[PDB]
């Protein structure tokens, strides 16, 4: 049951973290029966900027 | 001088500190197939005879 | 089966304890005793299955 935690920002004005309280609202999950060893992620290299 | 087939050369073991990590290098042990309780763990155990 | 159903398979070597509800599928060799363990599969190598 894969945690995804998850919300959307009404006022950001662009600072690094603005200060302020916003919850979080679970969406959907999934079984997985694997344990933990370490995490990698990757954005789509076809264009960056 | 260890006997034959027929008639086997029996022995009796009692009150003892056995510890089986010593045979291991004492003989080539070309065949070490032991009974189906775990070979490895053998010096957790206690018996009376 | 006559001869024996040797379709079936249990674990017997493992490295600690084991929490509830994973899996533990591993095609490996136990890497016991001093010497570096190749897939000898003789003594001081140990099939888990
Ligand atoms: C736990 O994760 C490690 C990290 O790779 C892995 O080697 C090990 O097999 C995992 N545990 C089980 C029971 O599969």
């Amino acid at each position: 049951y894969f945690k995804i935690y998850s919300k959307h920002t009404p006022v950001n004005l662009g600072r690094d973290l603005p200060q302020g309280f916003s919850a979080l609202e679970p969406l959907v999950d999934l079984p997985i029966g694997i344990n933990i060893t370490r995490f990698q992620t990757l954005l789509a290299l076809h264009r960056s900027y | 001088r260890f006997a034959s087939v027929y008639a086997w050369n029996r022995k009796r073991i009692s009150n003892c500190v056995a510890d089986y990590s010593v045979l291991y290098n004492f003989a080539p042990f070309f065949a070490f197939k032991c009974y189906g309780v775990s070979p490895t763990k053998l010096n957790d155990l206690c018996f009376t005879n | 089966k006559v001869s024996g159903n040797y379709n079936y398979l249990y674990r017997l070597f493992r490295k600690s304890k084991l929490k509830p509800f994973e899996r533990d599928i591993s095609t490996e060799i136990y890497q016991a005793g001093n010497k570096p363990c190749n897939g000898v599969a003789g003594f001081n190598c140990y099939f888990p299955l």
